[PDB]
């Protein structure tokens, strides 16, 4: 699902 | 463009005006009061590093409960932040200010950035990060900008104003948004880490010397805030034009190493040149030049960033606002104890971090080339 995720200090794109 | 992307920006660089306003007030604050030089620096590194401390709890709260919510209680607590700065009369309550305002910036940024991204397609994750960039800096050189200016008449309303923009662009945020793990083992870092220097400098040079400029200034040539005022938005005007209206022109004569530790030579030379200068006028057209050399460096590096990450674009954007945080913390402290212990060691500083900068740029640039 295109939904961004909250990695520490950085976004990452979902598959 | 959509306005809530313009409105996404506006925040970012309320933010940073947020985080330059103290910069013309700061030798008449705590030099009629009675504190020294390293409190001065003291209080932009804690702001910075309540930055630092509260951007990954913020952006995790964020991401686990929601981004409009998060960024407009960011907007409230930055507006009560900066009204609590406006009517302090001590230095503790000076400190819990702006460690709010810190709280307050580094929970709003990652909010601002998620909804850019999910905003942006894959072809515009390049020139809005550009964009996201470019509002950084000119925020930044322009806090003291205007901070300086509407000191003149009523001292203590900088900061009324900041608060009374703070809940405009909350207002605005609200009505107007319609939004209703193991990746780094793979990574080897090992080539990340010039990119990484090199906005650490960068960060650390500009900070610095916005620190020192104005307690130098102030020390020497008794600059008015209104002077101080005028020769920022002046230097920051002329380095903007430049890049606007030349960048294009010089990367197709050089390489983007190259370019960097030219722009660096020319930063630490019209430092000392600031440091031989002892008139008005003089010290006032110094600004123009120095600015001009400050405000090439940060394409540069954004450049070299995207270029280098590849796919993985948000892993090179929030290093390089991380590593601007680690900057802007690191140089007012350090600057505010360095104009303690003398007059011209925070310029001399400055030189040094440069002409660091320059010689990673040279064996960097060396050891690719073999």
């Amino acid at each position: 699902s295109v939904e961004n995720h909250w990695y520490y200090f950085y976004w990452y794109m979902s598959p | 463009m959509n306005k809530q992307i313009f409105v996404l920006y506006f925040n970012i660089f309320l933010i940073f005006l947020g985080i330059g306003l103290v910069i013309p007030v700061l030798p008449v604050y705590l030099k009629d009061l009675g504190l020294t030089g390293s409190d001065l620096g003291l209080l932009v590194a804690a702001f910075a590093l309540s930055q630092m401390i509260i951007s990954p709890f913020g952006g995790t709260l964020a991401d686990k409960l929601g981004k409009k919510l998060i960024i407009c209680i960011g907007l409230i607590l930055f507006s009560v932040s900066e009204f609590m700065f406006a009517v302090g009369h001590n230095f503790s309550v000076l400190m819990l200010s702006r460690v709010i305002g810190g709280m307050s910036a580094g929970m709003v940024m990652p909010g601002v950035t998620g909804l850019i991204a999910d905003i942006s397609p894959s072809h515009q994750k390049a020139k809005n990060f550009g964009y996201m960039s470019a509002i950084i800096n000119s925020g930044f050189i322009l806090g003291p900008g205007i901070g300086g200016f509407m000191a003149e008449v009523s001292h203590r309303m900088p900061f009324y104003f900041a608060g009374a923009l703070g809940i405009l662009a909350f207002i605005m945020s609200i009505v107007l948004i319609h939004d209703p793990p193991q990746l780094l083992t793979k990574i080897n870092w090992k080539v990340f880490i010039t990119p990484v220097i090199l906005t650490l400098v960068l960060s650390f040079g500009l900070s610095a010397f916005e620190t020192l400029y104005s307690l130098y200034t102030a020390d020497k040539v008794n600059y008015s805030p209104k002077d101080i005022s005028i020769a920022i938005t002046g230097g920051g005007i002329f380095g903007a034009l430049f890049q606007i209206y030349f960048f294009d022109k010089f990367m197709k004569y050089f390489s983007e190493l190259t370019f960097i530790a030219w722009s660096l030579l020319y930063s630490v030379v019209v430092l000392i040149l600031l440091v031989f200068a002892n008139d008005y006028w003089s010290i006032m057209l110094i600004s123009f030049v120095v600015f001009i050399g400050f405000d090439m460096i940060r394409p540069a590096i954004t450049n070299y960033f995207s270029n280098i990450a590849g796919e993985r674009q948000g892993f090179a954007g929030g290093l390089n606002s991380t590593f601007t945080s680690m900057g802007n913390f690191i140089g007012p402290l350090i600057a505010g104890a360095l104009f303690d212990v003398h007059i011209e060691a925070p310029i001399y500083m400055a030189i040094g971090v440069s002409l660091a900068g320059v010689v990673i740029v040279l064996i960097e640039k060396q050891h690719r080339a073999k």
